[PDB]
RNA sequence: CGGUCCGGCCGGGAACUCAAAGGAGACUGCCAGUGAUAAACUGGAGGAAGGUGGGGAUGACGUCAAGUCAUCAUGGCCCUUACGACCAGGGCUACACACGUGCUACAAUGGCGCAUACAAAGAGAAGCGACCUCGCGAGAGCAAGCGGACCUCAUAAAGUGCGUCGUAGUCCGGAUUGGAGUCUGCAACUCGACUCCAUGAAGUCGGAAUCGCUAGUAAUCGUGGAUCAGAAUGCCACGGUG
């Protein structure tokens, strides 16, 4: 049950199923089922080769797994190189998005130390 | 951010500096306020001085700074540490 | 004849058109079975019947705007009530035992400036 | 054909002045459908009593706005006329629609 | 508020006054999907440079006794308090103190 | 109540068997003021019950109940300074209520899957007095025992 | 502090609004802004003229202004030229026709704010204010108050700490809803600052 | 009641709901007991309501030289080519950290999916903005209607009925961040909201301690308003469940 690099899980339903490869969520599996061919309800047990490789190829059709990484990686570094005020948050580990780091930064700064 | 509908905003004088500014190729910083404006195309080679509010600080325009705002480049709150 | 009671219960306001002969509960243009699909709301409009003498007695036609689902069913069994107490008057005995001739007066209390709700007060942090 | 909307604020003064059209709708032509109460518009203000923080502190206040229509469905020509000069007017908003 | 405040604010209300239909105009041009891109930004670079205060977004709704920028009530063009003073006053037509 | 010596509320009855202490455990049972959800749980609970105890449907969850009841509990006093946990004879209308209340912890606490499921399970253990109510009222007994000292 | 205002707490009940006018959300404010104007402009003008209560009705887009004044002829002046006066400002203010009545205050003793008025007038020009209100107190008596509250507060005889200092001669209910409790407030502006005056007059029951 | 587009939509009808205006009704008035034969209390009937029926408004003399000279007024002092005024940009949103008040959670009384029922209260002309079309969606285009019991915001959500997930850091949880966007507004970099796709932290009920609430209350579920161009988990209201 492998389809682009990793491993899904078997006994899962194939919209939450495929929801494992890094790059699809709930709507973009749903998607990809679309264009299979295939219903939701139905689980990787009890689930043809051949059907498998439609699914697979409609992933690849995507920018999916260890390449949207490389390219959502690529892009943080370039904001950091830019040195632009959103570069200089990433770099720091304070929130980019424009929330307040007086309070509840805690996921951005970490758990707290002192 | 700004609509695409709308058309990426440039401050008027800037847009006008900088038209001046490759037209002559003269280089030489120029002094920006106007932080709110999308850097150009044709902005880049050039340096702007864009204000933080207590000072112009200049950055060299390059390639990759385009479809940011002037002001992203030039942090205005100075914090090191505690 | 239409014998005939208005009934309300919170927020809603339930009219109840009683006439004699047989049983069918028309909540709406809808079955009691259609238009409460809980159980405790149809037992609710149906207990005052259980408690008088009916089976196959009197139809209920009835309508009502307002409130949600408990309070339309209460708002249904007291029009029902006043009905039956139009009809014939000798039933009120029964029906001031049950509890039943009793409008609920309660209505949601008005949120009151300072408190959160009612009556919940915000969190008193003392120091 | 006549729909003569009464808007107010104090409800007594609403009522006479709402009194005082129908008379004059009666007597100089025909029909006029009565005094019909209309929802009134309840405008709830709350307002920090206070000039400086204590915000618990409140006064809610509101400006029920009293609506009466009159609808009178029989123009006579003495008594269509009466109702825009003849009628005076207190505080009150008179709207006629024809 | 200060009376500089207020004066700011009076002038502010002049400026949209006089701009709002030159700018409105702009702001149309600007919208029109079925419309020039050139003539778009042009227009855009107009609304630019028309005075700031003449944007009706750039209005700060006083009290018009007292110039307070917060406390703010539309239905009577006062700060709170103000509104307060009048009510008890019986200086706001159908104003009471309001209970249920 | 300092002043007020009052009637409490009358209760609806239970729709589906006429019975004021289904209502009351219901109620109980119930959270976020979702008494239909509840009910229908608290009623699948009794239905499971029924078929595995082939008694009856409210029969069996009395004496499920019955076996949960604690007749004595302890309650404080401080008269001289320390502490003196008095039992006290519980009152039969107050007895019921706790023995639900504990009943509906136990569900909470248990790690079978649905709510309803759970009830059933320990409504079977209170019945064969096994489960966590009957622990926690063989507990109070204990605790009011050893104050029997006091009396 | 925390006392409803007199006034405001009876103005459906056995007061009348001051302000007695209908308008849609658009010109509500711009007519409460044109009373208050007038209302300012009255007050500074109708200073000498004992006046209390300034009363704006405006039907068919024209001011009705009755004012109620102890003193009608100075406010009057003679035939109409003083009135006259004052109407052409009040028009001015507004943009409509104007229109200016002037009610006599039959015992201004047991108008609150006349009262409140000459309290401030007294502590103005250098007299003891504590006599002012005892003298107030007596005159409302007089006249047929079925009781008066007054009360100063404020750098009272030029103290250097700020007294709070009132007569209550008579019954006052200020709960009673029914009460007519005509109140009203006024500000000395003395040598020391505010004395800020303060005066209730149950003039009686109503029903 | 007649007619059928099975829509109160249309003749009509003034009943019922409903809409306000004026009333009646609740006062321990009546019966019983207790109590000094008193007040009253306990109980009872009738009554929709019972002993202040419920909720509000209503805050005595004063207290804390409590708060506010940044609503406003105001004595005093002080600044007066500056402590005044105009502008642009920045900041008030900073972030080792500590506290308060909220929301969302930790899940199966749940989530997710489809179907379906039931509110109340409001707001709205530089406004609210159906229907129709485009847009996955935020929204865009055309554009009636309505200063509004008419039209619009606006399909209430919990609930109910089927299906699924089967106790996992999960189809829980949604933080975070990357990308693409939409709207507002001269302008969304600092620094808006909302959308889409992706990402999917902590968190598995919380130490000491501690708060709220006695009934349509708590709990829970939504909905509106104000200010407001835009921008609420806050505030102010509203009903549902309970
Ligand atoms: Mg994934
Ligand atoms: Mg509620
Ligand atoms: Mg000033
Ligand atoms: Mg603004
Ligand atoms: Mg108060
Ligand atoms: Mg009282
Ligand atoms: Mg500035
Ligand atoms: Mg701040
Ligand atoms: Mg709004
Ligand atoms: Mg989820
Ligand atoms: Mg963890
Ligand atoms: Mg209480
Ligand atoms: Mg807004």
């Amino acid at each position: 049950a492998r389809i682009a690099g990793i491993n899904i899980p078997d006994h899962k339903h194939a919209v939450i199923a495929l929801t494992s490869i890094y790059g699809v969520g709930k709507t973009r599996s749903k998607a990809i089922l679309a264009a299979a061919g295939i219903a939701e309800d139905v689980k990787i047990s009890e689930l043809s080769e051949g059907q498998i490789d439609t699914l697979r190829d409609e992933v690849a059709k995507f920018v999916v797994e260890g390449d949207l990484r490389r390219e959502i990686s690529m892009s943080i570094k370039r904001l950091m190189d830019l040195g632009c005020y959103r570069g200089l948050r990433h770099r720091r580990g304070l929130p980019v998005r424009g929330q307040r780091t007086k309070t509840n930064a805690r996921t951005r700064k970490g758990p707290r130390k002192p | 951010p700004r609509s695409l509908k709308k058309g990426p905003f440039i401050d008027l004088h800037l847009l006008k500096k900088v038209e001046k500014a490759v037209e002559s190729g003269d280089k030489k910083p120029l002094r920006t306020w106007s932080r709110r404006s999308t850097i150009f195309p044709n902005m880049i080679g050039l340096t702007i001085a864009v204000h933080n509010g207590r000072q112009h600080v200049p950055v060299f325009v390059t390639d990759e700074m385009v479809g940011h705002k002037l002001g992203e480049f030039a942090p205005t709150r100075t914090y090191r540490g505690h | 004849n239409q014998y005939y009671g208005t009934g309300r219960r919170k927020s809603s306001a339930a009219r109840v058109f009683i006439k004699p002969g047989n049983g069918k509960i028309v909540i709406n243009q809808r079955s009691l079975e259609q238009y409460f699909g809980r159980e405790t709301a149809r037992m609710v409009v149906r207990q005052p019947l259980e408690l008088v003498d009916m089976v196959e007695k009197l139809d209920l036609y009835i309508t009502v705007k307002g409130g949600g689902i408990s309070g339309q069913a209460g708002a249904i069994r007291h029009g029902i009530t006043r009905a039956l107490m139009e009809y014939d008057e000798s039933l009120r005995s029964e029906l001031r035992k049950a509890g039943f001739v009793t409008r609920d007066a309660r209505q949601v209390e008005r949120k009151k400036v300072g408190l959160r709700k009612a009556r919940r007060r915000p969190q008193f942090s003392k120091r | 054909r006549i729909r003569i909307r009464l808007k107010a604020f104090d409800h007594r003064l609403i009522d006479q002045a709402t009194a005082e059209i129908v008379e004059t709708a009666k007597r100089t032509g025909a029909q006029v459908r009565g005094p019909i109460p209309l929802p009134t518009r309840k405008e709830r203000f709350t307002v920090l009593i206070s000039p400086h923080v204590n915000k618990d502190a409140r006064d809610q206040y509101e400006i029920r706005t009293h609506l009466r229509l009159v609808d009178i469905v029989e123009p006579t020509e003495k008594t269509v006329d009466a109702l825009m000069r003849l009628d005076l007017a207190a505080g009150v908003d008179v709207q006629i629609s024809l | 508020a200060k009376q500089s405040m207020k004066a700011r604010e009076v002038k502010r209300v002049a400026l949209a006054d006089k701009y709002f239909a030159k700018r409105a105009e702009l702001k149309a041009i600007i919208s029109d999907v079925n419309a020039s891109d050139e003539d778009r930004w042009n227009a855009v670079l107009k609304l630019q440079t028309l005075p700031r205060d003449s944007s009706p977004s750039r209005q700060r709704n006083r009290c018009r006794q007292t110039g307070r920028p917060h406390g703010f009530l539309r239905k009577f063009g006062l700060s709170r308090i103000k509104v307060r003073e009048a009510a008890m006053r019986g200086e706001i037509p159908g104003l009471k103190k309001a209970s249920w | 109540p300092r002043r007020r010596v009052i009637g409490q509320r009358k209760i609806l009855p239970d729709p589906k068997f006429g019975s004021e202490l289904l209502a009351k455990f219901v109620n109980i049972l119930m959270v976020d003021g979702k008494k239909s959800t509840a009910e229908s749980i608290v009623y699948s609970a009794l239905e499971t019950l029924a078929q595995r105890s082939g008694k009856s449907e409210l029969e069996a969850f009395e004496v499920a109940l019955e076996n949960v009841r604690p007749t004595v509990e302890v309650k404080s006093r401080r008269v001289g300074g320390s502490t003196y946990q008095v039992p006290v004879e519980v009152r039969p209308v107050r007895r019921n209520a706790l023995a639900m209340r504990w009943i509906v912890e136990a569900a909470r606490k248990r790690g079978d899957k649905s709510m309803a499921l759970r009830l059933a399970n320990e409504l079977s253990d209170a019945a064969e007095n096994k489960g966590t109510a009957v622990k926690k009222r063989e507990d109070v007994h204990r605790m009011a025992e050893a104050n029997k000292a006091f009396a | 502090g925390q006392k409803v205002h007199p006034n405001g707490i009876r103005l459906g009940i056995v007061k009348p609004w001051n302000s007695t006018w209908f308008a849609n959300t658009k010109e509500f404010a711009d007519n409460l802004d044109s009373d208050f104007k007038v209302r300012q402009y009255l007050t500074k003008e109708l200073a000498k003229a004992s006046v209390s209560r300034i009363v704006i009705e405006r039907p068919a887009k024209s001011i009705r202004v009755t004012i109620h004044t102890a003193r009608p002829g100075i406010v009057i002046g003679k035939k109409g030229e003083d009135v006259e006066k004052l109407r052409k400002v009040v028009a001015d203010i507004a943009g409509v026709p104007a229109q200016i009545n002037i009610a006599e205050v039959r015992k201004p003793e047991l108008d609150a704010k006349l009262v409140a008025d000459s309290i401030t007038s007294q502590l103005e020009r250098r007299v003891m204010f504590r006599r002012a209100m005892k003298r107030a107190v007596q005159n409302a008596m007089r006249l047929g108050a079925k009781g008066i509250k007054v009360e100063v507060s404020g750098r009272l005889g030029g103290a250097e700490i700020a007294r709070t200092e009132w007569y209550r001669e008579g019954r006052v209910p200020l709960h009673t809803l029914r009460a007519d409790i005509d109140y009203n407030t006024s500000e000395a502006h003395t040598t020391y600052g505010v004395i800020g005056v303060k005066v209730w007059i149950f003039k009686g029951e109503l029903g």
